[PDB]
């Protein structure tokens, strides 16, 4: 694949152990050595593992790695505050010929209790809809951990473009914010009848809809 | 110790070609390495661009080969790059890297990294439209589209006030600012954004309308 | 090869 498979969100408390896999078609990794980066907010990554499972001078052996071919993983021990950060595998792909990166983790060390998302969903206004466009405005605010995963439906079907999402952003009270728009032309507006958004956080999704006719 | 650091433009205009270059310093391009570059599309992951060798080899992104040219002048400890017809999806933190090639392909170290922004258009102040609604308190909003460069600020005179991130949609910013309050002091008493943009150096009010 | 980039050996 063009992008090495990993999960959106992994979390635990400090002190304990996490595990952030990475995979590609079939065993595609074993003919690889799998690099793995942290990457905290505001800088570059860094490399913590390379060569499937060396670490470089600086890196303590509670990070370890591994490559069983099908699925390489990176390994987080005795968790601590300052482990909290994106990581990305990462290696060759040599059936594309290119260098491939994995989608992403957000490793959270648990900082409080889970929190599910407060959905709020708003419709154009009028004066928006003066401009011929119309823009449906989903906040979602008060979770923890930091990561959703936000899809749209209009009349039952996934929406495949107009809808892009903000990156996570902090909360003064520490939990995190984001919101989501759904822009559309003022004549499909009219056409539609239903419009849902969903937010799914820790699995399970929460969702706010509205009716044109309403 | 080794040290990256990224130059060339923070704005280009799409359609335009953009180049960057990487000094590096505290380390020879002679050596057997790699130098690369990277990019980071905003709240989004890493996608490898390419890199070159002093012998000459050269590997690319072959989604963006043919309009990529990536090389290096080792006198002048430098790497480059060149991507032509920049497109608002081009937008992107841009890091160069050391790589440690053959079947390790490890990146270290990494420079702090390049904002560059594709967007055709001029400084532009932003439209301001009412986020409005059975429920003991309410939340209103602000909805800021269209504008350009970042930053804006929002301030309401009405309370718990939620000011979120901007996105770039298409070369323009849009961002929302939300403000919760009790069902009783609303429609009552009325609620306002003031919306700031140094930039364009104006500031829109909205009052919040029930609908 | 460390003058090239690929798979493992």
């Amino acid at each position: 694949q063009s992008v090495w498979t990993q999960p959106p969100s992994v979390s635990a408390a400090p002190g304990q152990k996490v595990t952030i896999s990475c995979s590609g078609d079939d065993s595609i990794l074993r003919s690889a050595f799998v690099s793995w980066y942290q990457q905290v907010p505001g800088s570059a990554p860094k490399l913590v593992i390379f060569d499937d499972r060396q670490r470089p001078s600086g890196i303590p052996a509670r990070f370890s790695g591994s490559n069983s071919g099908t699925t390489a993983t990176l390994d987080i021990a005795g968790l601590q505050r300052g482990d909290e950060a994106d990581y990305y595998c990462a290696a060759w792909n040599g059936r594309l010929s290119a260098f491939v990166f994995g989608s992403g983790t957000k490793l959270t060390v648990l900082g409080q209790p889970k929190s599910s998302p407060s959905v709020t969903l708003f419709p154009p206004s009028s004066e928006e809809l003066e401009t011929n466009k119309a823009t449906l405005v989903c906040t979602i605010t008060d979770f923890y951990p930091g990561v959703v995963t936000v899809d749209w439906k209009v009349d039952g079907t996934p929406v495949t473009q107009g809808m892009e999402t903000t990156q996570p952003s902090k909360q003064s009270n520490n939990k995190y914010m984001a919101s989501s728009y759904l822009t559309l032309t003022a004549r499909a507006w009219e056409r539609h009848s239903s419009y849902s958004c969903q937010v799914t956080h820790e699995g399970h999704t929460v969702e706010k809809s509205l009716s044109r006719a309403d | 110790q080794v040290q990256l650091e990224e130059s060339g433009p923070g704005l280009v205009r799409p359609s335009e070609t953009l180049s960057l270059s990487c000094t590096v310093s505290g380390f020879p391009m002679s050596e057997s390495y790699f130098w690369g570059w990277i990019r980071q599309s905003p709240g989004k992951g890493l996608e490898w661009l390419g890199s070159v060798i002093h012998t000459g080899t050269t590997y690319y992104r072959p989604s963006l080969e043919s309009r990529l040219t990536i090389a290096m002048d080792p006198s002048k400890n430098q790497v480059s790059l060149s991507l032509t017809s920049v497109t608002v999806a081009d937008s992107a933190m841009y890091y160069c890297v050391r790589i440690r090639g053959g079947s390790s392909n490890w990146l270290d170290p990494w420079g702090p990294g390049i904002v560059v922004t594709a967007s055709s258009a001029k400084t532009t102040p932003p439209s301001v439209y009412p986020l409005a609604p059975t429920g003991s308190s309410v939340t209103l909003g602000c909805l800021v589209k269209g504008y350009f460069p970042e930053s804006v600020t929002v301030t309401w005179n009405s309370s718990s006030v939620h000011t979120f991130p901007a996105l770039l949609q298409s070369g323009l910013y849009t961002m929302s600012s939300s403000v919760t309050v009790p069902s009783s002091t609303w429609p009552s008493q009325t609620v306002t954004c003031s919306v700031a943009h140094p930039a364009s150096s104006t500031t829109v009010d909205k009052k919040i309308e029930p609908r | 090869e460390p003058g090239e980039r690929g798979l493992k050996g």
